[PDB]
RNA sequence: UGUACCAUUUUGAAUAAGUGACGACUAACUAUGUGCCAGCAGUCGCGGUAAUACAUAGGUCGCAAGCGUUAUCCGGAUUUAUUGGGCGUAAAGCAAGCGCAGGCGGAUUGAAAAGUCUGGUGUUAAAGGCAGCUGCUUAACAGUUGUAUGCAUUGGAAAC
RNA sequence: UCUGAGAGUUUGAUCCUGGCUCAGGAUUAACGCUGGCGGCAUGCCUAAUACAUGCAAGUCGAUCGAAAGUAGUAAUACUUUAGAGGCGAACGGGUGAGUAACACGUAUCCAAUCUACCUUAUAAUGGGGGAUAACUAGUUGAAAGACUAGCUAAUACCGCAUAAGAACUUUGGUUCGAAUCAAAGUUGAAAGGACCUGCAAGGGUUCGUUAUUUGAUGAGGGUGCGCCAUAUCAGCUAGUUGGUGGGGUAACGGCCUACCAAGGCAAUGACGUGUAGCUAUGCUGAGAAGUAGAAUAGCCACAAUGGGACUGAGACACGGCCCAUACUCCUACGGGAGGCAGCAGUAGGGAAUUUUUCACAAUGAGCGAAAGCUUGAUGGAGCAAUGCCGCG
RNA sequence: CAAGGAACUCUGCAAAUUAACCCCGUAAGUUAGCGAGAAGGGGUGCUUAUGUAAAAGUAAGCCGCAGUGAAGAACGAGGGG
């Protein structure tokens, strides 16, 4: 449950190593955002030979969470941090490779890229 | 990748293993030598190091090292 | 093995051999440790000059000679006073 | 019986390191370009036998070796009087 | 690779020249225009209404299937002076003194012999450099033979 | 016996001190203009930047079984090897990032080493066992495949018999740790293929096996001397110094290990900084030598980056394996694959440095008794006035 | 008290973290005294053995999510008036 102004991890190569949340997106009041929902972000931190320099503004979709949202289903996923992907205004990643495990919410929304280039989907 | 190198992949696969079972069996002797010491387990020992001093396994002057070493502490006496 | 080898030491279009006495895990026109006559095999009858010298303490101390090197050792009469030297 | 040998004159500084001592060497050369003679230092080591403890100013030959281990590298040939 | 090449093989002057400078250094000079303006320039410096220096024309000369410019290396540069430089007024003697280390240091006799000199041996790849020669129609070029140098070790010498 | 050229420029004018510049060659050169041919050499120096694409080390049926195919009524004979097995793959190509040090040059010792194919010569090449590819059947996926159960032969593996001499110790004496002798103990050796002969028995030839005795060869270790600048770098180093016991290693060794001590290097420049592959050589100089390390050659290091280790005698392996890191590519979202600094070629940079070219004809390498196969090594051709020379 | 970690607010007020002993390790600055418990990390339980004068210490082994298992113990860094 990423809520405002929650620094949090980064799950690809566009070396963005700690961003904090900025705004949740969507509609007023909205407080939460949830596997797949997509905010905007301001880099905090990141690598000297980044295509990205500190303190941009930028959009980001959110990919794992530690507190976790229950599926239709009846399981639970969850994960043990907060992650997101940089993607650049309509579907696609701002990097090339992504790090670690992207939830499957993911899949109805869009974002078929990130699947597309994700290690492995749960 | 080359053909004639995966080829090479397969033989090596089996003899590793087969040369790998005579080393743990030359050194589970050699133990079996430190434990307990007499004519007939460094004679065995010998005759072991000889069994791989024929191939390319262990090196020729390893062994003639170790079976000197051995008779060394045979001349305790 | 250390092979009787040719060397292609000379211009474009006109190769003239020095017969070398090199090891087989050396590449062409390299270094070597004794050196063997030489040769133009453009120009015939007899400008295959070789020293004897040093050959034969080669061949008799482990050499491989070539089909070209062959040829050479044929007419000069090397086998005839090499393998009968032998025994 | 063709191994080699360099007799190079030195003198002992300190053995205080165990059974171990430090010699010192005087090569004479000519600079380079220069053609003036000057003459060098460069110490060597060789470890104590025990046949005679080298005190301060004995001056002994030096025989080439086996590496016998890092930095003690000769050992003594023939050993010369005090003065 | 019908390759080079050869063969009174066909025709035909026909199928082929630019480039830099011209004041001096450094061989090559006149005119027109411009008139501190446009511009030239390795150095000296040229032009504010007669310019052999600018632009062009003519002419001349220096190279030529290459010619010029820029960039880098050595030389000239004895301008890092070991060969081979100076320190009064031109750059350069510290304000002076006590002085460790180091450098250098009277005369005589002996020894050893590190240096020093010379004798032998081993070694210092080929190509390349030098010289001769050989073969390319000849140089360009390819090849042959000879050619230094240094070091280690060994016999002596014993002025210093 | 080799060989040494100057000139302009500070002044009203002069001599000197002194700096600048030119007259000479040379280039992995480039740019402007022009451009006919021939011969020879050379052609990314920037990004050890990233790469579309095609080819770069495979060979062997006289090793094996089996498969497929052809002649055959059959027996049989012939052609290829998917696979098992032998060797090669560690050479050969490329580049110079790193490395200021036993990396290189060079002189040496290895009483410290080893080295298959090659070389002198000797003993034997006996007899058994147990296994597995392929195949089949299945599971399983479009495929790459993978896994499950039976089947096989060998020059694949493993015991057994005897070891000429070895290998190692036991005992005796020899010589100036080495080497040789004598006796004892323990221990380990193969593989057979093709062929001739032989009614046979068996004998023999060629190719092959192991153990042996000299070497050639190659690799490795160590030392001498030489091999940059920098003090606007004064301390540096604790496996560091030395010893003891053990292990380890082709061998020496704090190389590691358990114990002990605090030592060692350093103004004759330690440690640090930046620089750089070293050497032969090229250009220049009369020379002492200055200077770059072009083509090329010896040595060294590397293979997208960083580690590990098998196998091999030889790799810590440029087109072998595992792992991680980064990048990219393909996909049926299930997964995979790759490492152009090999030859061409592309992108970028740059001012700048070429054909996605032919052939093993020759040298060679590798395999193969032999035919023969592979070779973007090599030899050739295309381009470039880039340079030297000759001819128009 | 899950997720977040100053978004609260006039201000991190309040509350929260660290805390004992032992062992590594400690910069800028300076009036050369200090900075400084700077910063930043590691260990503690039990049993056996070895420890020496007792104990610290050391080795081996065992258990739990956790071993000053409770109680009592400094939160820092940077700049300015």
């Amino acid at each position: 449950m990423v809520s405002f102004m929650t620094r949090l991890n980064v799950a690809d190569n566009t070396g963005a190593k700690q961003v904090g949340i900025i705004k949740v997106l969507g509609s007023t009041r909205k407080r939460y955002a949830f596997l797949g929902d997509v905010v905007v972000v301001s880099v905090k931190d990141a690598i000297p030979s980044g295509m990205v320099k500190k303190g941009q503004v930028l959009r980001a979709v959110i990919v794992r969470t530690k507190k976790g949202q229950q599926r239709k289903d009846g399981t639970h996923l969850k994960f043990d941090d907060n992650a997101c992907v940089l993607i650049k205004e309509d579907k696609s990643p701002r990097g090339t490779r992504i790090f670690g495990p992207v939830a499957r919410e993911l899949r109805e929304r869009g974002y078929n890229k990130i699947l597309s280039l994700a290690v492995e989907v749960v | 990748n080359i053909k004639s190198n995966e080829k090479r992949l397969r033989q090596n696969i089996k003899r590793n293993l087969n040369n790998k079972g005579q080393k743990t069996k030359l050194k589970t002797n050699v133990k079996n030598f430190h434990k307990e010491i007499n004519l007939d387990n460094l004679g065995n020992v010998y005759s072991q190091a000889d069994r791989l001093a024929r191939k390319g396994i262990i090196s020729t002057n390893r062994a003639r090292r170790l079976k000197s070493r051995n008779v060394a502490v045979l001349n305790k006496t | 093995m250390v092979k009787i080898r040719l060397m292609r030491m000379g211009r474009v279009h006109y190769p003239t051999y020095r017969i070398v006495a090199v090891d087989s895990r050396v590449k062409r026109d390299g270094k070597y440790i004794a050196l063997i006559g030489h040769l133009n095999p453009a120009l015939k009858e007899n400008k295959c000059k070789i020293d004897e010298a040093v050959a034969l303490e080669w061949l008799n101390k482990g050499a491989k000679p070539t089909d070209t090197v062959r040829s050479l050792f044929s007419q000069t009469g090397l086998w005839k006073k090499f393998v009968e030297s032998k025994k | 019986k063709r191994n080699q040998r360099k007799v190079l004159i030195g003198i002992v500084k300190s053995t205080k390191n165990a059974k171990t001592a430090t010699v010192q060497v005087e090569s004479r050369f000519k600079h380079p370009l220069y053609h003036k003679s000057v003459v060098r230092h460069k110490k060597y080591q060789a470890h104590n036998e025990g046949e005679v403890l080298a005190k301060d100013g004995d001056k002994v030959q030096i025989v080439e070796t086996r590496p016998l281990s890092a930095t003690k590298r000769f050992r003594i040939a023939k050993i010369i009087e005090r003065a």
